[PDB]
């Protein structure tokens, strides 16, 4: 019985998975008390995948709960669907680090990692094969980022030879949401690359710009883009949870993508994401799926991937569709853009569907991109990070807890390749 | 808009002035706990369990 | 409760999966009208021997 | 008691199982409870079905199959299908992982797991017959389960059951559709088990079927269930010489004998060509001579390669139903004389003409038109090279700059392991290249 | 939405037919020596003699 | 005329028998309370009852078990359950206090206040039995009441009925699993004096049935209610032939003259074949020669042997139900070409067949299915020396620091007793060896 | 007919006993007023153990209650389920015993000694089989050390084959609540050699760790500090009270526990610990019983079982579950840390299963562990006597009732000598 554990680490990842839990307990029927009042068998059929029996037929998720100060997880359980959970998989200190990834990671976050190791270890002994490791959190803080990427090293090191995946918002280009994010995304890439199998980048701008441009929503809130998130998570993982005519987990989509071991940062996406007032004037066709699939002000990260090639695509469908139609579109696609493809690698799309779309929707898709257009995003980030750097602008904070120069100065250096392997990837010919 | 989906989920806080929380987990002496259970959630609206 | 008969409202339902679909079980009338496996042919209407199925 | 045991291996081949023996069970009257009435029987059938079900003695017909998948998706949905209680739950087998296409994970970890078990059954399954023709596998080259799990199955088969037939009825690649991207280096690393491990190799193409469907039985959105409904129909055409009364019948050594002029040659085309609507099929006569031309027309084959690139150099017809043989020699015939047919020099005869006395069956729900003629052609030509250079330059565009091997290497099989099926993959072109000249 | 159209769905509301639509029941098969397992037949004779 | 009364003793010999007798009640259909429906008749003659029931002449059929036990629990939870007015009295008799894994306890202080009464229980059996073909004994080798109790029993028994065959059904403990820390201590001990004073004697281990209802029975979580119904089925196998007539009859001394090759090796396997449940019983034909080839696996064995590592002595198959006494011979003939299956040299015919008619009888709520035919197979093999060389060990490792000897030589027990059971022990493994060679 | 007679010695004896006899009473089903009230037959089957049947139908517990002072008897008699006892077993003294080992030893204990051995032999007449005798009392105080050690001693003289248990709580590794707790363990713990057949050893430092890191309960007082003390009593003659698939009552329990006839000191455990927000989230089951049992954290003696070995473990499991789960759990455990067992003894497990759990729950466990991890607390305990006893600390107020320091240095040697002998047993190879 295939199965993830899941993580969040940080208030970002806290809220996600808040509301990540609510999307999958609606589509495997499970009410807030935590009973089954479902409408088929195939809804608990495939429930042991990310719940486990407690008693009188309720299922708690298999979900860790990590924060460096019980402030967002006193939201979480104060919401709704947030009495679900076990309470002995909150794990917190009496500390809040908040936006140092040194603290996070080498002083005060670093005594809460046997706890939150050992309720893991916990988790998964209650495992039969243990799919895969997923964990959400953001490049902005310090728990998020460094106590997250401290959870990944120490995972990786205990299992190595399972799929550790992580979702992960990473900084906007535009606004800051916190000063000293160039440092905290540096410092966290440099354990994503070595570490994570797969990474699917969030940007908040392009959240944004999916709720107003695509979806209208004038009021967004925090909800609709932790939805669209969660919708992406749910997406990703279906094929693992209910049954379709082209099966495809976690290790099929890391086969089907990343060929080179150190590239495996993803852009997002989902469809149909249609207007307000657009549904009377829109056709849910799969031509029309694949098309704001394919859409470049359709992913949920900031990189254009028209200034970049596509390295792999993998086109995740839900529902009644015709595969004749869904493989002439994933061609057509290539062959009506072969310039953002790479040309050493013929049939650029993984394409995976599954037979259960999401409740109230007929068909839905997902989108996961590794292009050769993240390397804008490692940049920006490497640019805002030099800027600081050549000035020492708020490393006293580091160096004062214990940080040195020689860390930041690796970081950034295996940053800086990263983009130039991309590069490389993108200008390499055929032959 | 009854299910549930991406966009189809409005603001449950308008109209609300009191967002106070509460402490729902605090160390006791050096053991983490949840003391609460007896808590009310958001503004003091009352919990499931 | 009502056994599947390729209903129109039924095709909505989106719980059972495509395999269940199309493979069901067929029912006294599906297999009494024209997928009976009577057909005649030469060798039958002039009645050859019926060793091994005919 | 010419019985053949059918072995599905992978996705692909667990869904051919499911619209198979949906086709088998309403060939010889079994319910999917397992149960012969009496009306659904083949007339003077008594006991046609033993071939592909086995008697309890109590009136239970289970089939002689192995379902295996690695991942327990699919074969828990034939569990909880509509034949549910048809199967032997011992004949249905998981893993707990799949090989998540990945040719070393089908091969040397995860997929080294249950081949004993499932060779077990397998012998089982042998044992229990007294008249074992052979094996039917079905799998695909899309990767993992289909590639290096049946690989390393259809290997120990090889080595163990000897002189029993191993027929493969393996799915392609198609030109330019394809719903993975490591196809390719799943599709080399497996050539040497289709080579070396099996004595006749029918191979389907995915784009080809969808344009037989597309073209002909006028559906211009087709999927996977009528996909292996066609697959299902060549088995079937090819199969029931073995089970029921015909003229010129054959035993799968037959047209293994009259078919593969050389060991190395042994992959030919498989075209069921009375393939046609309803709606169509009342406008035509559907006629010996039209039903034959169909078979040569190089639009109705299962793999994207006409042959009129190349040479062909031994034809099976399979016929059923009302078919006398002075139709069938005066359609060969014309075919002899037509242009753009040609044969290879060193075969003058080439011909292997057979004859069944019994019409296909028909599902409910089908898109086939109810026909009482059918041909099963299986030609071996040298146009499926056409299909193994477009492999091979797929192929060679990737291992150029080695993309995606470190997922290979990092699970057993050594780095020149590619080079090797690479190697053996331009030998046989080679061959075919050179028979073709 | 017209009041022409929306007088049926009110009716069909595809959203209350998720899981409706069963399986046919399968009726069971036992072989004849489980179910007559068990099961004589007592009668009583005379049998006279000279 | 043919009757064999039982001694129960211990709490696994008291509730082994109440399943026994419960699938004896429903083989020959008497209620629980002790009569014939008199609505209904399950069919047979009026001496199949005769061999375990005694008729009285109002029409109430008391057992011929005598169920003692130390402890005054299980036998009153026998007395209180849905089979109280089924067995007499008297014959459920119990001590006051336990015997507390303790050979000594059982053997010189607990056992001799009762075995004055149990020996009179059993006088008063055996003046209304006029056939008596042997004792049948039900217990564990876990210690006290199952160890010293039924060694006193045996010695006793065997004073007073000098040449009456004595058969044991002995649980034997796992290589791994066991309960009690003091068992190699009671297990030497239990072998040292039945060794000398038993005929036969059918080891039954636990971890082996733990496997087989794991694997064959699809139950990966059992219960002793499940392994006491297997040695049910194992015991009702074995005296089927003194109550339905068959093909082959087999006494109880031609099991001992055809399976005992000298009077020191009396401890034969057990094997049941089909163990199989109702979801996957009724898609095998079952038939003669698939159930005798279950019987000689490995995994199959009802003790923790494997019987590759040893030589056959002697094999006693005993099949019930629809079995003619020619695919016997057939099976037979296909097993004993094997290499595999190692026979002794001095053993050309290896085999004793007996054929009845009778089917095993299904329990209601039960995990096993009703089976056309099935068979137990009784095996002397060479391989069960392993067993002993393990116990030698364990014996080794506690009586080398003298651990736990306090007790037993503390309450009526000298200390050279311990090494008289090893050393006769090590003269049993030295005749394994003489037998083997 | 098996049974015991009870007997609570000091004011700790009686404050547990009080809630002893309260949790098996609602375990039988019987009323405070000492009526019947229950539901099943099972209940009534095997009461005689700890009840006699007075006239009228009311069950009276087969208890004596034993204090130098009449507070805490009257207390214990106040209590709920108090009213139960006969007072004819309450007897008391005039005087006080001051915790002076020798003030209820060699003096004022030693003429209510003639009393409580009447009362005892009358109880112990009133029988037909009497499995044994049960002392609850706690080593560091006058009457519950002395007066204890004097019963155990004259009971062993006129008994000498029934089993003897004292469930003895032994004192603490860090504070004190007593000046001469060492002083009085060491002078006990000789006649707890000498005398008793098995014995149970508790700390109130490992009861305080169990009831505030696992069952929480923020201010744990001294009720549930006895519950769980009263559960392991109860967890012990289970299977001598009440049918199971595998029996062990207490002679079974001792000859395969102890291999020497002075290695009998035990440490308890009980295993369906949650905490009161955790018990609708946990799968109660055998695999977790198990790892619940086996942790160092879940012993009631402190002593951390990881600086010793396992020479024997009871596992006395009460609930319908799996024998080959209860079996594969102690070969797993055994197998995986066989480190910590001795390698002269094969599975050193003694396991039982009794069917019917204690009333409110669908399962439990009672462990009962025999390790060499005990030298710790006697090491500890005699360290402390002769840090208090080489400058000759409160040694007046025990010499001038009559003794002398050739009884101190007696009892210090043979603490030191089963200490030595635990050493030994610990660190002895197969070879
Ligand atoms: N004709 C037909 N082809 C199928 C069908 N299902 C899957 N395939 C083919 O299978 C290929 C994908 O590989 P799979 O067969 O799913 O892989 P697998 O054998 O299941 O092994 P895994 O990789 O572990 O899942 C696709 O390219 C399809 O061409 C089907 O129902 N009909
Ligand atoms: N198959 C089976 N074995 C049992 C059963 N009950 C006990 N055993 C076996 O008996 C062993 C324990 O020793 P017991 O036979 O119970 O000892 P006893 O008969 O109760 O005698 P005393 O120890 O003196 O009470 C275990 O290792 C079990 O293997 C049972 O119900 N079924
Ligand atoms: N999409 C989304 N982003 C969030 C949410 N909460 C915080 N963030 C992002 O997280 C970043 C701040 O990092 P933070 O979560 O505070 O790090 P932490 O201190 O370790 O928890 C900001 O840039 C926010 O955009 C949320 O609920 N949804
Ligand atoms: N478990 C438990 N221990 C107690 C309780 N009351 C006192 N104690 C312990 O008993 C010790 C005192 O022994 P005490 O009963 O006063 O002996 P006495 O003076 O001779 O009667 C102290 O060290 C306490 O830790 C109780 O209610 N429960
Ligand atoms: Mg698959
Ligand atoms: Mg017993």
């Amino acid at each position: 019985m295939r199965e993830i554990v899941h993580m969040q680490a940080g208030q970002c990842g806290n809220q996600i998975g808040a509301k990540f839990w609510e999307v999958i307990s609606d589509e495997h029927g499970i009410d807030p008390t935590g009973t089954y009042h479902g409408d088929s068998d195939l809804q608990l059929e495939r429930i042991n995948v990310y719940y486990n029996e407690a008693t009188g037929g309720k299922y708690v998720p298999r979900a860790v709960l990590v924060d460096l100060e019980p402030g967002t997880m006193d939201s979480v359980r104060s919401g709704p669907f947030g009495q679900i959970f076990r309470p002995d998989n909150f794990v917190f200190g009496q500390s809040g680090a908040g936006n140092n990834w040194a603290k996070g990671h080498y002083t005060e976050g670093a005594e809460l990692v046997d706890s939150v190791l050992d309720v893991v270890r916990k988790e998964a002994e209650s495992c039969d094969c243990l799919q895969g490791f997923q964990l959400t959190h953001s490049l902005g803080g310090g728990t998020g980022s460094g106590m997250g990427t401290l959870l990944i090293s120490k995972i990786r090191e205990e299992y190595p030879d399972r799929i550790m995946n992580t979702f992960s918002v990473v900084p906007s280009p535009k606004v800051s949401d916190t000063v000293v994010e160039p440092y905290n995304a540096t410092l966290s890439v440099h354990q994503l690359v070595e570490n994570t199998d797969e990474t699917y980048c969030i940007d908040n701008e392009a959240l944004y710009d999916i709720c107003f441009r695509t979806l209208k929503l004038t009021t967004p809130t925090y909800g609709d883009l932790n939805h669209l998130v969660s919708a992406t998570m749910s997406g990703v993982t279906t094929c693992l949870r209910f049954p379709g005519q082209l099966n495809a987990d976690l290790r099929k989509l890391a086969v089907n993508m990343v060929p080179f071991p150190r590239l495996h940062f993803f852009m997002p996406g989902f469809a149909p994401l249609t207007s307000r007032g657009s549904q009377q004037y829109r056709a849910l066709t799969v031509p029309e799926l694949t098309q704001q699939m394919f859409d470049a002000k359709n992913m949920m990260a900031a990189c254009d991937p028209r200034h970049g090639r596509y390295l792999t695509v993998a086109a995740i469908f839900r529902g009644r569709m015709s595969m004749k139609e869904v493989d002439e579109q994933m061609l057509n696609v290539q062959n009506k853009n072969s310039s953002y493809f790479v040309e050493w690698i013929p049939n650029n799309v993984k394409t995976a569907v599954c037979d259960i779309p999401p409740r109230g929707l007929k068909m839905s898709a997902t989108f996961i991109g590794n292009s050769t257009a993240i390397q804008e995003l490692f940049k920006r980030i490497s640019e805002q990070f030099t800027a600081m750097f050549r000035r020492k602008a708020f490393l006293h904070w580091y160096t004062g807890e214990g940080m040195d120069e020689m860390e930041f100065t690796e970081a950034e250096s295996n940053m800086n390749d990263l983009v130039s392997e991309y590069q490389q990837y993108q200008d390499a010919t055929a032959e | 808009s009854l299910p549930f989906l991406p966009g189809n989920s409005f603001n449950p806080r308008l109209g609300r002035d009191k967002f106070h929380k509460s402490q729902h987990f605090d160390y006791s002496n050096e053991v983490p706990m949840l003391v609460g259970g007896h808590k009310p959630g958001i503004g003091g609206d009352k919990l499931l369990g | 409760t009502l056994v599947r008969d390729d209903g129109a409202l039924q095709l909505l339902d989106i719980y059972v999966p495509t395999s269940h679909h199309v493979h069901k079980r067929f029912t006294r009338h599906e297999l009494d009208d024209y997928p009976k496996k009577d057909a005649a042919t030469y060798w039958r209407c002039e009645d050859y021997t019926q060793a091994w199925g005919h | 008691m010419r019985e053949c045991i059918s072995i599905h291996v992978g996705q692909a081949g667990v869904q051919i199982g499911n619209a198979c023996w949906e086709l088998y069970c309403l060939e010889h009257g079994i319910q999917p409870d397992g149960q012969m009435p009496s009306d659904k029987t083949i007339g003077g059938g008594d006991d046609s079905f033993n071939t592909f079900f086995s008697e309890t003695g109590a009136g239970k017909h289970v089939p002689r199959a192995v379902f295996v998948d690695l991942e327990p998706t699919v074969v828990d949905e034939v569990r909880t299908g509509t034949y549910r209680q048809l199967f032997h739950p011992e004949q249905l087998i998981t893993g707990k992982e799949d090989a998540a296409n990945n040719y070393a994970r089908g091969h040397y970890t995860i997929g080294k797991e249950i081949v004993d078990l499932v060779l077990d059954r397998i012998r089982k399954l042998a044992d229990q017959c007294t008249g074992l023709q052979g094996f039917l596998i079905f799998h695909s080259f899309g990767g993992g389960t289909g590639s290096g799990f049946a690989s390393l199955l259809m290997e120990r088969l090889s080595v163990d059951y000897g002189k029993k037939s191993k027929l493969e009825f393996a799915i392609y690649p198609a030109p330019q559709i394809s719903t993975a991207v490591v196809e390719p280096y799943n599709t080399i690393l497996t050539t040497h088990t289709t080579l070396e491990h099996s004595d006749c190799a029918f191979m389907v193409d995915n784009e080809a079927i969808y344009d037989i469907c597309r073209r002909n039985l006028d559906i211009e959105r087709p999927t996977y269930t009528n996909l292996n409904r066609l697959i299902a129909q060549i088995v079937s055409s090819i199969t029931a010489s073995l089970r029921f009364d015909g003229a010129l019948n054959v035993d799968l050594t037959e047209f293994q004998t009259n078919l593969v002029p050389y060991p190395r040659i042994h992959f030919p085309l498989a075209t069921y060509a009375p393939v046609i609507s309803a709606e169509k099929a009342y406008h035509e006569q559907l006629s010996v001579a039209e039903i034959t031309n169909a078979c040569f027309e190089p639009a109705n084959q299962m793999v994207k390669c006409d042959p009129r690139h190349g040479k062909y150099m031994a034809c099976c017809m399979l016929y059923r139903g009302d078919v006398v043989p002075k139709d069938v020699n005066a359609a060969i015939a014309t075919i002899k004389t037509k242009r753009t047919i040609q044969f290879v020099d060193w075969c003058p005869t080439g011909f292997k003409v057979g004859i069944n006395y019994q019409p296909p069956t028909v599902v409910p729900g089908g898109d086939l038109a109810k026909v009482q003629r059918a041909v099963c052609m299986l030609s071996n030509t040298t146009a499926i090279a056409e299909a193994w250079a477009r492999l091979d330059h797929k192929f060679d565009l990737m291992y150029a700059k080695r993309a995606f091997v470190h997922w290979y290497v990092g699970e057993g099989m050594e780095e020149g392991e590619f080079s090797e099926a690479r190697e053996d993959l331009a030998a046989l072109e080679k061959d075919y290249e050179e028979v073709g000249v | 939405l017209t009041l022409s159209e929306l007088d049926e769905l009110n009716n069909k509301r595809p959203t209350l037919t998720y899981g409706q639509a069963k399986q046919a029941p399968p009726e069971d098969f036992i072989p004849a020596h489980v179910a007559f397992d068990k099961k004589v037949l007592k009668f009583n004779g005379f049998y006279k003699q000279t």
